[PDB]
C-alpha cells in the first residue's frame, strides 16, 4: 500500500478470496432455502 | 422485459438473449459522425461534473476519494457498461446524492472514529450480495409498477435541480468576483486567486449566454430549412461542439482576462498518499477494523442500493420509452446488476460507486 | 479595453480619461439583454399564451417593459459605470459667442459677401435632392397597399411642409430635417 500499514494475519488477496467465498455460501444457501420452499 | 418468468437468475438469461445478439449491429451502427458528435457531447457532459463532484469530494473528505479516483472508476465502469451491458446509451456517472450520502458517512466515520474507506469497502461487499440477491429473485420486476407519473415528476425535479445548479455556479462565480469601483492589481494567483477580480464574472456570464444562444440557434438550424440537407444536418448533429470550440477561441484570445478552466490531476496517482493506496484492507489500514461495522454495514448499503436502483431503473424506463422508437430493447436486471457489481469491486480499490445519471 | 490592471483614481467629470473595469462587458450584457427581451416579448406578442387582451398589451408594450428591466438593472448596479444620455442644462444656444437664436442675413460679425447669397444654391440643391429622395421613399415604403393603409398619403404636402419647416428651422439657426426611414 502507502505509508506505514498494519500487519494483518491476512493479506488483501487473501482477505478478499475469504470475502468472496463466504458470500458465495451464504448465496448457495439462501438459493438452496429458496429452491426448497414452493414445493413442498 | 419486465414480466416475473419464476426461474432464478431468468430476467438476466432473458435481457443476454434480447440484447446480445444485437452486439454486431451496435459496431456497425456508429459508423455515423452524428455518433461521434455524440462522443464529443457526452465527453464534456460527464468529466465536466466528475472533476466538479471529484473536487468537493477530496474537500469533504480530507481528499480520501478525489478526481483522479473518481476519473479511474468512471472510466472502467463505463468501458465495462459499454461492453456487456444491455442499454449502452446509459451514462455511468457520480451524483449528487451520492456525494451527501458520502458527506453522511464521512462524518460518521469521523465521530465514531472508524477508517471510512475500509467502511466503504464493506459498504460495496454488502452491495455485492444484495444485487446478486435481487437479481437471483428477479427484484426489478417491481418496477412496472412505475407508471409516467414517478417517471416525468422525477425527470422534471432532475431537470429543475440541475438548472439550479447552473445558476448557482454562475451566482457563485459573481460572487468571487463582485462588480467594484476599485480592485487590487496585485493578488496571487495560485492555486487559486484570493481576491476579486476585474472582468471576470461578466465575461464568465457573457460566454455561458453566448454558449448557450448558439447551441439554441444551432439546435433549431438543425430543423430550419436552409443549407443542404446533408450539410444541415452533419452541422447540426455537431451544433455542441461548434458551438465549445467558437466559445473556447473566443475565450482563448483574451488574455488578459482571467477565466475559471478545467483542473485535472497530474498523474494516475491517489488523491492523499497518506491516506490510501490502490488496495484498501478490509481488515484495516491504521488500526484494526471493528467487527461490529462489518455487520451494520448493511443498512448504508442499503441505502446506497435503493439510491442507485432508482436511479438507473428511472433513468433506464425514461430513455426506453416505446414512443421514443427503442427498437432493441433494454435489459434492466442486466445493467443494475453490472453497475451494482462495478461499484463494489470499485469500493475495494477505493474508487467511488456510481450510478446512471439521468441527464 | 480588458486588462488585467487598471487605475483605481480616474477623474470621471466630464467623461472618463481612462479604462475602467467592468465597463465594456456590461454594456454588452445590457444590449444583449434588452435585444433578447424585446425579441421574446415580440414572439409573446404573436404567442398561444395569456389571454389574448393582456398578451396583446403586453406585446405593444414590449419595447418600453424592455427598457424598463433593462434600466432598473444597471441602476442596483452602483458601482459599475456605464454611459448615460446627456443633454443641456436649459434652452440654450450651444455657443454663445458664435451666435444667437435668431441670425442676421447680412451677417453677425462681418459683412456677408453677395457672391455666396447667390452661390448658396446648389448646396440648397444638394440639401433639397437629399431631403426629397429621404423623405418620398420613405412615404412609398410606410405606405405600401400591402401594409393595409386605408387613409391615403400626401407627397406634396410633406415634401413641402418639410422643406419649409427646415428653411424656417435654418433662419433661426437649427439643423434641417428630413422624414428618416428608419
Ligand atoms: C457550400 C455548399 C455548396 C456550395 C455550392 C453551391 C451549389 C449547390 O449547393 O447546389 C447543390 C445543391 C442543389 O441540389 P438540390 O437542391 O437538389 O438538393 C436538395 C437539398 O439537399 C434538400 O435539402 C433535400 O431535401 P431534404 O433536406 O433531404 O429534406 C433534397 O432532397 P429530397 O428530399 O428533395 O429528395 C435535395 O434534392 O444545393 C442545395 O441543396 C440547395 C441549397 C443551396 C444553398 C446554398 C449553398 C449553401
Ligand atoms: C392573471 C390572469 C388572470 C388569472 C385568473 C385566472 C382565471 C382566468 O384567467 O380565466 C379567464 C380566462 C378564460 O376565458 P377564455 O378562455 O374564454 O378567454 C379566451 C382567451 O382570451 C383567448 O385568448 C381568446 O382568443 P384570442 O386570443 O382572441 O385569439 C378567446 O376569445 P375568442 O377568439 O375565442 O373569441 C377568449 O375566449 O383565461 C383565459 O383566457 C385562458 C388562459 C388562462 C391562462 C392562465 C392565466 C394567465
Ligand atoms: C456480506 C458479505 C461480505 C459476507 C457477510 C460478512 C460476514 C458474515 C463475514 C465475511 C468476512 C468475515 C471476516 C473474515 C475474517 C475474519 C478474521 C478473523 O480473525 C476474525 C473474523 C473475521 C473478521 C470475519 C468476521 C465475519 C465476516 C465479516
Ligand atoms: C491527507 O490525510 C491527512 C490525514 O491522514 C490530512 O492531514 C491531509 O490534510 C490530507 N491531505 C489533503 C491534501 O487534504
Amino acid at each position: 500500500g502507502e505509508r506505514v500499514q498494519l500487519a494483518h494475519h491476512f493479506s488483501e488477496p487473501e482477505i478478499t478470496l475469504i470475502i468472496f467465498g463466504v458470500m458465495a455460501g451464504v448465496i448457495g444457501t439462501i438459493l438452496l432455502i429458496s429452491y426448497g420452499i414452493r414445493r413442498l | 422485459p419486465l414480466q416475473q418468468t419464476g426461474q432464478l437468475f431468468g430476467g438476466l438469461v432473458r435481457d443476454i438473449r434480447r440484447r446480445y445478439p444485437y452486439y454486431l449491429s451496435d459496431i456497425t451502427d456508429a459508423f455515423s459522425p452524428q455518433v461521434l458528435a455524440a462522443v464529443i457531447f457526452i465527453y464534456f457532459a460527464a468529466l465536466s461534473p466528475a472533476i466538479t463532484f471529484g473536487g468537493l469530494l477530496g474537500e469533504k473528505t480530507r481528499n480520501q476519494m478525489g478526481v483522479s479516483e473518481l476519473l479511474i472508476s468512471t472510466a472502467v465502469q463505463g468501458i465495462l457498461f459499454a461492453l456487456l451491458g444491455a442499454q449502452p446509451l446509459l451514462v455511468v456517472g457520480f451524483s449528487g446524492p451520492l456525494l451527501v450520502f458520502e458527506e453522511a458517512f464521512f462524518s460518521f466515520c469521523e465521530t465514531n472514529g472508524l477508517e471510512y474507506i475500509v467502511g466503504r469497502v464493506w459498504i460495496g461487499f454488502w452491495l455485492i450480495l444484495l444485487v446478486v440477491l435481487v437479481v437471483a429473485f428477479e427484484g426489478s420486476f417491481l418496477v412496472r409498477f412505475i407508471s409516467r407519473y414517478t417517471q416525468e415528476i422525477f425527470s422534471f425535479l432532475i431537470s429543475l435541480i440541475f438548472i439550479y445548479e447552473t445558476f448557482s455556479k454562475l451566482i457563485k462565480i459573481f460572487q468571487d468576483h463582485p462588480l467594484q469601483k476599485t480592485y487590487n492589481y496585485n493578488v496571487l494567483m495560485v492555486p487559486k486567486p484570493q481576491g476579486p477580480l476585474p472582468n471576470t464574472a461578466l465575461l464568465s456570464l457573457v460566454l455561458m449566454a453566448g454558449t448557450f444562444f448558439f447551441a439554441m440557434m444551432l439546435r433549431k438550424f438543425k430543423n430550419s430549412s436552409y443549407f443542404p440537407g446533408k450539410l444541415r444536418r452533419v452541422i447540426g448533429d455537431f451544433g455542441v461542439p461548434i458551438s465549445i470550440l467558437i466559445m473556447v477561441l473566443v475565450d482563448f484570445f483574451i488574455q488578459d482576462t482571467y477565466t475559471q478552466k478545467l483542473s485535472v490531476p497530474d498523474g494516475f496517482k491517489v488523491s492523499n498518499s497518506s491516506a490510501r493506496g490502490w488496495v484498501i484492507h478490509p481488515l484495516g489500514l491504521r488500526s484494526e477494523f471493528p467487527i461490529w461495522m462489518m455487520f451494520a454495514s448493511a443498512l448504508p448499503a442499503l441505502l446506497v442500493f435503493i439510491l442507485i436502483f432508482l436511479e438507473s431503473q428511472i433513468t433506464t424506463l425514461i430513455v426506453s420509452k416505446p414512443e421514443r422508437k427503442m427498437v432493441k430493447g433494454s435489459g434492466f436486471h442486466l445493467d443494475l446488476l453490472l453497475v451494482v457489481g462495478m461499484g463494489g469491486v470499485a469500493a475495494l480499490f477505493g474508487m467511488p460507486w456510481l450510478s446512471a445519471t439521468t441527464v
